[PDB]
């Protein structure tokens, strides 16, 4: 299909994203003391955030590189 | 739209699939097995409300990053 | 759909279960000298399923308060 | 029931699923891959007979936990 | 179905052949001063891929008669 | 064939799995998150594209070993 493709890009956003949040929830909020992000741990995403999405642009030209060959 | 319709499927695949990460994560936050007893004490009940908010800020949060750049 | 929200609740249970078993594998079980569970497996093991099921039940209850906002 | 198939989807999903968790689960409980050679010896070899045993000894362990309660 | 069994059947081998890359690659490789495997690495990639190949064998035997039961 | 194209959801199922695999992979082979900063320094970005080769450098090679027995 095509349609599949449509859906499984769809799918594939639907992953990074949770990736990401999972990847920044397990690295960067480590207090429990209070309901709510304090300043650090917003910044830490912030920069968790960044940082993944580099890496996970980087590895994607790699990946497109490799991949033709 | 039949096709449409795939949002559900899409969307409360993310659904799911985020409340799974949720549960495996919070577990790791404030679970301490170590010579526990199969009831969940008050620590551990008041640090999983707590990890499920900060969790849901996270999403927001990392949401917010990914519309930045 | 709605037969793919039944479908959908029926992997959702298989997945606790299958998830339940491995956690409390992985916790509880570390002797093989033998093929079968010894006493304290399955007690270790019965606590695990109540921590893990009450654990997950409460996650469930807050994910659904923060859900509807 | 067309849908009713949806068992053997259902059915061998849990089945292939469990398979996958169960290698991975006892690879960790009975493999040491230390200054270890290809070849799988008598040791892990029986470790694993005994693994997958306890493993399904857990499965119904937990399953009659869930029934209880 | 049964159409479902060899699709079933196809993703389960993508699955090993997969699970073994990820395997082999976390366990052997750890230099990255280059880009190509050095001599020492595709050996421990050798022993790797039996070592799973067989436990994952053994482990499908034994799956396999307790599943009967 | 219509089935055959199943060969898409097929193939690009484990096209994409594998990419996922290798970015969690070459993630923890090459990422220190310990007080970085959220730019992808020259060192983890090389290290990336060396990671990324030897991934697929390592698929052949456990190919080819399967191939073997």
């Amino acid at each position: 299909f095509q349609k599949v493709v449509e859906q499984k890009q769809m799918k594939d956003f639907m992953r990074l994203y949770s990736n990401l949040v999972e990847r920044c929830f397990t690295d960067c909020v480590n207090d429990f003391t209070t309901s709510k992000l304090t300043n650090k741990e917003q910044t830490c995403i912030m920069k968790c955030s960044e940082k993944f999405l580099k890496h996970s642009e980087r590895v994607g030209q790699r990946f497109q590189e490799q991949n033709a060959a | 739209s039949q096709q449409k319709i795939q949002a559900a499927e899409a969307e409360l695949d993310l659904v799911t699939d985020m409340f799974n990460k949720l549960v495996n994560n919070c577990y790791k936050k404030c679970i301490n097995t170590s010579y526990s007893e199969g009831e969940l004490n008050k620590n551990e009940s008041s640090c999983l409300d707590r990890c499920v908010a900060k969790y849901f800020e996270t999403n927001v949060q990392v949401g917010e990053n990914m519309q930045k750049m």
